């Protein structure tokens, strides 16, 4: 078959292509997200887009159900494997145990199977990451992340893309109870984290708010502008 | 599986290019000059085999190896890499012959043939065929001539050259090739632009000359191959 | 220095160094002096360990019932030899209904250890087996070597600064065939106690010896086992 | 590893070592960087301290871009000149 | 039986110029009927059918697989398929299980694409190539297939006569058995246009 | 034997992927194909790379291929490195027909391949496709669509392209003549001729060195428009009758 | 020019060039040996020779004269380890020509199915180029004798009167004005030349023992090795 | 002089092998002790940033009923030995309807130790700590990533494990009651870490004979906190 | 440069260096001749003595394979035991689908491709084994083969091996392998083996001998040395 080593332990105790990955992922598209108890709220941004070409082809949020949603950053042609062996894994833990699928359980999937994509021969490891949203069940909020190692990791906060440090510092204001006490407040509160975050120029931020157990709703141009109006005027009011 | 490394051997160079495939380029330019045009009833192909002393007999060895009854074909480049393929297409037309029944098409063997040897400079381990095939026939009444390369890509030429001297070759079937004539005029100016590059010597064993008639593609004998040229053209 | 990559290229004085590199590993392994009378054999083996707290590591352990074997350097392929070397003893226990003599036996080792020595991206087992035996003929010692070489001996010893143990064995080691088991042991360890350093001991702890006979079956001798055979024994001199 | 220390003994005549400041602790999150990294990390304490105005380098102030300047240093290249001769 | 399961019977009889095929629209398990809209002659390429008589299963699978074959031979080779190397392209389909074929009883109707030529073969259930040159007969009872075709059909025949003959032999022949009938369909192709009709038959 | 491996597979520590940036190096030479937005129909064109008169033209359309009779595709590379995924996909789309009975959508049409092409980027040291080709079709639920695949694995799908990296003039000319809804695919399509009669090197716009395939939605033919040089020459010079025209301002 | 592995692994140079085989090429310099293949009208025969370095030499066991067919003979050259493998493979496909065509091979396909099997070598470069060199001879129906020949470049070859390998360069300028002239060729005609090529590379004038001449003729088509007694009778008729 | 990733070094050993030991250093420390009542462990969870969630990040994990257990370095590496090893001491209770020991558990992953090559790939650098009542009472074992198996009373990992050791044997006896173990544990711990002492910074891992499982629970480190 | 890496990559000078510092490697082993009478073949081994260094008798290098064959090997032990097993497992499809004793020549030959085949791939080495092959019956009679670990397969009356090799050869011209029998060849061959070999490079050394043919009925085995004592009563009044 395919046999060779792709990685290997260096003498410093660190791997290489395993811990280098990460500068793809540094690389890549941001991506933000909250989560509250009622309605949880994810984001994107650096599209790069001309304006002249279709979002849905470009559109780098999809879903495994209607439960539980999937957001990736990083180069799409290897989140696209991830989607669809994702796929394939909620839908036998649709099969058999037919209750809805834990993020828990999931995402371990992704982990475990990304772990030994980066043990046996002939598998390069993905240079990707990314972060998962939801509400658990009974009303309880659910996200997790992945890691180019495989860990997953539960976040209050989403800050990764370029600039991780960058939104990270602005999220330290953010985790004041105030924020978001209300679903109202979050949504504005995204526009407010990608303010900070890339450019900030109101056309490549795109943003799906799940509550509760409502699937999600893609919004058009038209309630983002009205908050990016309400973001300036904040920042009026408060001179 | 060998072990099974199977590691594709050709990287893409800065500009896109190809490394083994262009070297075997080198190969096909460097091999023998052959040939072929495609007028009017059908093609008319012609090889050249010369030996390299007076004891060589080419009663034996063929150049000119048809595929078909009504499928002939000739080559460039090393002769070693070329028997492959033979048997190759050999085997590749009977699927063809024993679900359908029906004469293969002359344009059907290409793209087999080609696909196998697309994946044959893509498979790990192994460099490329250094020989480009110069493919004939009649099919459905109007004859086809085509010519293969080691990257594995096909073209359609009414008169087309390999081999040494082949762009020197090709602007004369250019100018001196033209229209479409019969078959005996393709024989003509085959045997003229061959004798361009040939020594100072001209028997029926140093070319020979193969046709695809409508008919099907015969094989001349080197008694014909010295009738038409002895008084080459 | 780079012709040392592969297993398989030939150095050009004919030394392919990857079994030399694993015959180092052999001389880091604790030093274990086995030896066997006419009679009965006594196999002595020195447990190590990283820190005080930790217990110290156990070299000898039980296959067959008259064959006990120690052990040095990894681990690793040592206790996958050892899956193989079970395996051999319970095969002709159960179609010949009868175990294997060592001679024939350990020539199934070197045939297994051929392979790995020889394919390309396999490597070489580092190995410190002292095989103990007894057929129809009396006991059996021999040696292991990532080489794959098997020599009968009466004894031999492996690991750190054995040879200075062998310098003790020529002289004693030809009028200890007649002795019995008793001092036997303690003529086993005598070698060892001039390889570690003569300002400490030598405890009972650290130290582990087997005795396996014709009419005796092997059993694993260790801590309180040994204080039997440390008993009645003079220290060195200065 | 207990040895790490030793340069930081004597880089600790330079500037001004606060008393709550741990050596130890330093030293154990930098493997294999010799003497000359953790000589960078002496100097960057100051380096940014000057930036910052602070007069003496706090040992919560500069660890915060020493676990920065070992990474992003490690980033494009871990310097691997055990790799070098192997 | 295995092939009077389902039932059903396809016949098919070439013209003078032109080329007609029918079949009945019966669909049923045994002596019940299921419904009468069951689609069994399938068209392929242009002027030109396929008729299959057996399980409807084999119907089904041998017409889709067909297709798939028939499609890629298209797609490489931009000129329609031959009556030939249709008939030889079922054939080896049929012989690709030797020990575990499908049951079918497959008719082949169609125009050649070169000229207004017809064609007309059937094949065994093993995919045995049999060619005739005046009709092919396919289905539960050959008797009166055989029977009244001798009786009926002619070497030079108008589609006026080739119709109304290849409908009365379907009627007579339907009308003997119980396990056909609930209509017929009658497809009869020329180089022109392409004509389809349905006969009026017995319900009961 | 790992010595002679070039380690096709693994990235490169900048990271960029090393095969993959040399693979699109090969896309921005040889082939060049162009895309438009049109209503009622879709257009595509290619400039042939054997403008030699010797040539017999026996192959009908040649860097047009046809992988369904709802779609078809525009190659850009290797013309065999592209013949392996055409048969490939064709067959993809023959079975997705022949278990549903349902023409396959592009969407999960091209993914599917993209898919394919990832493959051989992740293990083996094979080497990868450096073919990027286009794809044009109709669904009934979105209609016109337009994509494009790339050898890193993701498709470039847009509603305009640029083939090859001569085309990147194209798409600052594509900005300047945005539209939206307007087709008038004749006018998309002395647009398209407007590109390469500046763009491209060759000049005068030689009809026979150019193929312009359209697909126009028909119900349910879904009819597939091949045409001819010589009603294109008249296109060229009521095209050129523009130009002509243009100069008339100053 | 080189570049990369090309001089350890089977690829085309920058020129198009091959190294492995023209390394192979003169591998079979390190077997010091000669042969020459000489065939006339209804007769070919073949001549050899070899080492005897010391006395307790098997003269059977040593002899470089292989036969793959009763009908068939053969000759190698170059180092001998390389060539027995080609022998078994040889005969293996002689009889599966038996075995499935139920009829004698030609040996003129025998050495093209070789050939391809050579083909393999060349082309795979984890494996060793079998760089030996395969020399045969063949009986036809009404086609008279055949000689062929094969080198490691996976090709077929056969002809009159060829001769590859050390010392067979001058051999051949040699032959080549011998059998023209108009010379027609019986079976002392080529026993005789046999010598002469020979010796005038040579020019030792041994004992016959050293030399194996083999020879296929139709008269019993069975291929015959011959003894020293009559390679003497043909040596000292030769030198009057 | 990248040979094979499995070839032995000149001095020497395996390569990779000795490699990975190193990638022990740069991950969490965990001290383990060994009580006549129980076994106690503690980790430090080391926490980055406050955008981590405490119960996100475990490093021990019990993969027995009764036998406990914890992981060095890498997390993901871990991973796969962890929820393999709870099966094959699963059907070992299945086959013998009774608990795999304390001891069994070692030669289980040894066995699977090194398993890395190429034909017929990278070994786990994850050091792992067995905790565990066998049928001898409250046992803790410690294993490496080269398949080297030792017992040991109170065995440290992670970065200070060669400074934790230290101050070990110095307040180590066998007369450790349980209750003088826990803080004993937590006095290394703050010494070690950069982070002040919270009930989501460390954890503890306590398993005996007659109180289980336990495991542990939340609340109760509370408790502990205060004790210092 | 590289070029003796693999086995299978050629050299500029058109040879494999791994089959040449194979071929050393067994000369660096202690002697080990060979020698055939008429009735019989006689056997024998030299081994050293460094230390002690263990009990006599162990790991000889004296195999015996078959019924009428045995194995004297030199060079590396490990090898040569593996390579015995094969020859072990061919002798028992020989029994086993004819059912009758191998000749030695096809043995040999089975074995000699081995030897040849694990030199045409880079993934296994050629072997460093280079041993003797006798056998003696009474519708085969006496034949001795060498093999050398490049594969080649041949055989003369007799062979050496070992450092000392054609010191050890040369007085073998001196004794008849015809006239003596094959009771005299033992202590033949003895005296000079306890004469070859000089002491200040190894003070103390073992000599074992081995003997198959009709005096013990085709049955092959080592000569018991308390058996007549042949060698040291001779070989040690030989030196003067
Ligand atoms: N262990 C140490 N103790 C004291 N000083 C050190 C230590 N390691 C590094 N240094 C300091 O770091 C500085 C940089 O070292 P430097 O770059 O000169 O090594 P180098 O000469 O490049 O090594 P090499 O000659 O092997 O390349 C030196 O001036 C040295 O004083």
């Amino acid at each position: 078959s395919y046999d060779r080593a792709i990685t290997v332990f260096s003498p410093d105790g660190h791997l290489f292509q395993v811990e280098y990955a990460q500068e793809a992922v540094k690389k890549g598209s941001t991506a933000v997200g909250v989560r509250g108890r009622d309605i949880v709220v994810l984001g994107v941004e650096k599209k790069s887009v001309a304006k002249l070409q279709d979002e849905r082809t470009v559109r780098k949020i999809c879903a495994l159900d209607d439960n539980v949603c999937m957001a990736f950053a990083g180069l799409t042609a290897d989140a696209r494997i991830v989607i669809n062996r994702a796929r394939v894994e909620c839908q036998s833990h649709r099969l058999t145990v037919e209750d809805p699928v834990t993020v828990e359980y999931i995402t371990r999937y992704i982990a475990s199977l990304k772990q030994r994509y980066t043990q046996s021969n002939g598998r390069r490891p993905f240079g990707i990451s990314a972060l998962i949203v939801g509400f658990d069940f009974d009303g309880t909020p659910r996200l997790y992340q992945t890691d180019p190692s495989g860990t997953y990791h539960a976040w209050k906060a989403n800050a990764i893309g370029r600039g991780a440090k960058s939104v990270r510092e602005f999220l330290e204001k953010n985790y004041t109870d105030e924020a978001i006490e209300t679903d109202d407040l979050t949504i504005k509160l995204v526009i407010k984290a990608l303010l900070e975050v890339v450019q900030s120029g109101g056309k490549n931020i795109e943003l799906a708010v799940m509550r509760r157990d409502q699937s999600l709703k893609i919004l058009n141009p038209e309630e983002i502008e009205k908050y990016v109006a309400e973001i300036e005027k904040e920042k009026e009011e408060n001179e | 599986a060998e072990r099974g490394y199977s590691f594709s051997l050709t990287t893409f160079s800065p500009s896109g290019k190809l490394v083994q495939i262009e070297y075997a380029l080198a190969a096909v330019a460097g091999g023998a000059p052959s040939v072929g045009i495609k007028a009017a009833n059908g093609v008319v192909l012609a090889t050249e085999k010369k030996q390299k002393s007076i004891l060589y007999d080419e009663r034996s060895v063929h150049k000119v190896e048809p595929i078909t009854k009504h499928i002939g074909l000739v080559y460039s480049g090393m002769g070693p890499d070329y028997r492959v393929l033979v048997h190759r297409a050999r085997k590749l037309a009977q699927q063809y012959y024993l679900v359908y029944q029906e004469p293969i098409p002359t344009a059907q063997l290409v793209q087999r043939v080609a696909s196998v040897m697309q994946e044959y400079t893509q498979s790990g381990g192994v460099r490329p065929f250094g020989v480009s095939l110069l493919i004939c026939g009649w099919n459905e009444g109007r004859p086809y001539l085509f010519q293969s390369d080691p990257s594995g890509a096909y073209f359609a030429w009414k008169a087309t050259a390999m081999g040494k001297n082949y762009v020197n070759g090709k602007t004369f079937l250019e100018k001196r090739y033209n229209e479409d004539l019969e078959l005996e005029d393709a024989i003509h100016t085959a045997i003229l632009t061959l004798k361009e590059s040939f020594e100072g010597q001209m028997t029926e064993d140093n070319i020979e000359v193969g046709i695809c008639n409508e008919a099907g593609f015969r094989r001349l004998t080197p008694t014909e191959v010295k009738d038409y040229l002895a008084a080459i053209a | 220095n780079q012709y040392d990559n592969d297993v398989t290229v030939w150095s050009p004085q004919g030394r392919i160094h990857q079994i030399e590199y694993a015959m180092e590993a052999v001389k880091q392994g604790s030093a274990t002096v086995g030896l066997k009378s006419k009679t009965h054999a006594v196999l002595v083996a020195l447990k190590r360990a990283q820190s005080e707290l930790a217990a110290h590591q156990k070299k000898i352990l039980h296959v067959d019932n008259h064959i006990g074997i120690s052990i040095a350097g990894l681990t690793a392929d040592a206790r996958l030899l050892c899956n193989f070397m079970r395996q051999e003893c319970l095969d002709s226990r159960f179609v010949f209904d009868r175990p294997l003599p060592v001679s024939r036996l350990v020539s199934l080792i070197g045939s297994k250890t051929q392979i790995p020595t020889q394919r390309y991206g396999r490597r070489p087992y580092g190995v410190g087996l002292l095989i103990a035996g007894y057929d129809d003929m009396g006991p059996h010692i021999f040696q292991t070597c990532p080489s794959a070489n098997y020599f009968d001996c009466r004894a031999m010893s492996i690991g750190a600064r054995s040879q200075s143990a062998r310098t003790y064995l020529e002289r004693h080691m030809s009028e200890f065939m007649e002795c019995n088991l008793n001092e036997l042991v303690k003529h086993g360890l005598r070698a060892l106690r001039e390889t570690l350093p003569a300002e400490q001991d030598l405890t009972t702890k650290n130290v582990s010896i087997g005795i396996v006979g014709k009419d005796l079956e092997f059993t694993i001798y260790d801590d309180d086992d040994v204080s039997p055979f440390l008993e009645g024994l003079e220290e060195r001199p200065q | 590893l207990e040895g790490r220390t030793h340069i930081f003994k004597i880089h600790a005549r330079s500037m001004s070592v606060e008393r709550d400041i741990r050596f130890e602790l330093l030293a154990r999150l930098c493997p294999n960087s010799t003497g000359a990294e953790i000589r960078s990390v002496c100097t960057e304490a100051g380096m940014f301290a000057i930036r910052a105005r602070r007069k003496i380098a706090t040992e919560k102030d500069f660890l915060e871009a020493v676990n920065k300047v070992i990474k992003s240093y490690a980033k494009f290249s871990a310097t691997p000149r055990y790799m070098t001769y192997n | 039986s295995i092939m009077s399961y389902n039932g059903g019977a396809v016949m098919a009889m070439k013209g003078k110029n032109c080329v007609a095929i029918a079949a009945d629209r019966r669909f049923g398990i045994q002596a019940q009927m299921v419904t009468t809209d069951f689609q069994k002659i399938f068209p392929m390429g242009d002027r030109l059918y396929i008729g299959l008589a057996g399980l409807a299963t084999d119907v089904q699978t041998v017409a889709q697989r067909l297709k798939f074959r028939l499609n890629l031979y298209e797609l490489k080779e931009g000129r329609q398929i031959k009556p030939y190397t249709l008939m030889s392209m079922v054939a080896n389909l049929l012989y690709e299980k030797r020990f575990g074929p499908y049951y079918t009883e497959p008719v082949i109707a169609g125009l050649d694409p070169k000229t207004f030529k017809p064609f007309i073969c059937s094949l065994d259930l093993i995919g045995c190539p049999m060619v005739t040159d005046d009709f092919v007969v396919s289905g539960t009872c050959a008797e009166q297939m055989y029977g009244m075709c001798e009786s009926l059909w002619e070497p030079n025949m108008d589609p006026d006569h080739l119709f109304e003959t290849i409908s009365q032999a379907m009627l007579n022949a339907v009308d003997r058995d119980a396990v056909s009938g609930m209509g017929v369909i009658v497809h009869i192709i020329e180089k022109d246009k392409i004509t389809t009709r349905t006969l009026k038959a017995r319900m009961d | 034997s790992r010595r002679y491996d070039s380690r096709t597979t693994i990235f490169s520590p900048e990271g960029r992927l090393y095969q993959v940036e040399y693979a699109m190096e090969a896309i921005g030479h040889a082939g060049t194909c162009l895309g438009i937005l049109a209503n009622d129909g879709v257009l595509l064109a290619a400039e042939r790379r054997n403008i030699h008169k010797l040539l017999d033209e026996v192959f009908f359309s040649e860097k047009i291929y046809k992988l369904n009779e709802d779609m078809a595709c525009s190659v850009a590379g290797i013309t065999s490195d592209a013949n392996v995924l055409t048969n490939e996909l064709r067959l993809i789309a023959q079975r997705y027909l022949l278990q549903y009975q349902e023409p396959i959508p592009c969407e999960q049409l091209v993914t599917a391949l993209c898919d394919i092409k990832q493959a051989y980027t992740q293990f083996g040291g094979k080497r990868p496709f450096g073919v990027s080709l286009l794809y044009i079709g109709w669904d009934k639920h979105y209609g016109f669509q337009l994509y494009q695949s790339d050898p890193s694995g993701n498709y470039g799908g847009w509603k305009a392209t640029c083939i090859g990296n001569n085309s990147a003039a194209a798409v600052s000319m594509l900005k300047q003549d945005y539209k939206e809804g307007e087709m008038t695919l004749k006018s998309a399509l002395a647009l398209a001729i407007k590109v390469l009669n500046k763009t491209m090197d060759v000049s005068k716009l030689s009809a026979e060195k150019v193929e312009i395939a359209t697909l126009t939605r028909e119900n349910g033919k879904t009819v597939i428009r091949v045409l001819k040089q010589k009603e294109v020459e008249q296109l060229i010079k009521k095209h050129e009758e523009e130009e002509a025209k243009a100069e008339r301002e100053k | 020019s080189s570049a990369g592995f090309d001089r350890h692994i089977t690829i085309f140079s920058p020129e198009g060039r091959l190294y492995q085989v023209e390394y192979a090429f003169k591998a079979i310099n390190q077997g010091g040996l000669t042969s020459v293949a000489v065939r006339g009208k209804d007769c070919a025969v073949i001549v050899t020779q070899k080492k005897v370095p010391d006395k307790l030499l098997d003269s059977s066991t040593v002899t470089h004269l292989f036969k793959i067919t009763e009908n068939i003979g053969c000759v190698m050259t170059g180092m001998t380890a390389d060539s027995r493998s080609q022998v078994q493979r040889a005969r293996y496909e002689a009889a599966n020509w038996k075995y499935k065509y139920g009829y004698e091979i030609p040996v003129d396909m025998l050495c093209k199915r070789i050939a391809d099997i050579s083909q393999v070598y060349t082309q795979n470069a984890e494996m060793r180029p079998l760089g030996c060199c395969m020399i045969l001879i063949g009986i036809d129906e009404e086609q008279g004798p055949q000689v062929y020949k094969c080198d490691p470049a996976g090709y077929y070859c056969g002809f009159k009167a060829t001769a590859a390998g050390v010392k067979q360069t001058e051999s051949t300028s040699f032959l080549e004005k011998k059998v023209k002239k108009k010379f027609d060729w019986t079976f002392e005609q080529t026993v005789e030349t046999a010598i002469t090529c020979l010796s005038t590379v040579l020019s030792i004038d041994f004992k016959p023992s050293e030399i194996e001449v083999g020879v296929v003729t139709v008269e019993n088509p069975k291929f015959r090795i011959l003894t020293e007694a009559e390679i003497d009778a043909h040596l000292v008729a030769l030198a009057e | 002089y990248d040979r094979g990733v499995n070839t032995f070094s000149p001095e020497g050993r395996l390569f990779q092998v000795e490699y990975a030991i190193e990638a022990i250093k740069l991950g969490s420390t965990a001290i383990g002790i060994q009580t006549s009542e129980g076994v106690c462990l503690a980790v430090e969870k080391r926490i980055t940033s406050p955008l981590m969630e405490p119960s996100s990040i475990e490093k021990i994990v019990e993969i027995d009923a009764h036998i406990g257990c914890a992981m060095s370095g890498l997390i993901a590496d871990a991973k796969t030995l962890i929820d393999k090893a709870r099966v094959e001491t699963q059907n070992h209770w299945f086959t013998y309807n009774e608990t795999m020991t304390v001891e069994s558990v070692t030669q289980a992953v040894s066995n699977l130790a090194l398993q890395f090559g190429e034909e017929d790939s990278r070994p786990f650098g994850v050091a792992l700590l067995f905790g565990g009542v066998d049928e001898k009472g409250p046992q803790l074992f410690h294993m490496d990533p080269s398949g080297t198996f030792v017992q040991c009373d109170a065995r440290a990992i992670g970065s200070a494990s060669e400074g934790a050791q230290s101050s070990l044997q110095e307040v180590y006896h066998k007369s450790m009651t349980l209750k003088e173990a826990i803080k004993s544990s937590l006095i290394i711990l703050k010494q070690v870490m950069e982070e002040k002492l919270n009930a989501t910074n460390i954890e503890l891992a306590t398993v005996q004979p007659g109180q289980n499982f336990h495991m542990f629970t939340k609340e109760e480190l509370e408790e502990v906190i205060k004790d210092i | 440069t590289g070029y003796d890496l693999s086995a299978s990559t050629f050299s500029p000078d058109g040879r494999v260096f791994q089959v040449e510092y194979a071929m050393k490697a067994v000369e660096n082993s202690s002697t080990a001749i060979g020698i055939r009478c008429k009735d019989g073949v006689v056997f024998g081994v030299e081994k050293l003595v460094l230390s002690k260094l263990y009990e006599e008798g162990s790991n000889k290098r004296l195999f015996n394979v078959d019924r009428h064959v045995g194995m004297a090997v030199a060079g590396l032990l490990a090898d040569a035991r593996s390579l015995a097993d094969i020859a072990r497992e061919e002798a028992s499809n020989f029994r086993s689908n004819f059912g009758y004793n191998i000749p030695l020549k096809h043995l040999a030959d089975r074995v000699a491709m081995y030897v040849h085949a694990y030199t045409l791939y880079s993934a296994v080495r050629p072997f460093g084994c280079s041993f003797m092959l006798g056998s003696y019956s009474v519708n085969d009679g006496a034949q001795l083969y060498m093999i050398d670990p490049s594969g080649v397969s041949y055989g003369y009356w007799g062979c050496a091996i070992g450092k000392a090799r054609q010191a050890a050869k040369t007085e073998i011209e001196k004794l008849q392998m015809k006239e003596m029998t094959c009771r005299d060849i033992v202590k033949e061959v003895a005296k000079i083996i306890y004469i070859v070999h000089d002491e200040v490079k190894d003070k103390a050394f073992e000599l074992e001998l081995s003997w198959v043919g009709e005096l013990t009925n085709g049955r092959h085995e080592i000569v018991p040395k308390d058996i007549r004592e042949e060698a040291e009563k001779y070989a040690k009044e030989s030196l003067k």
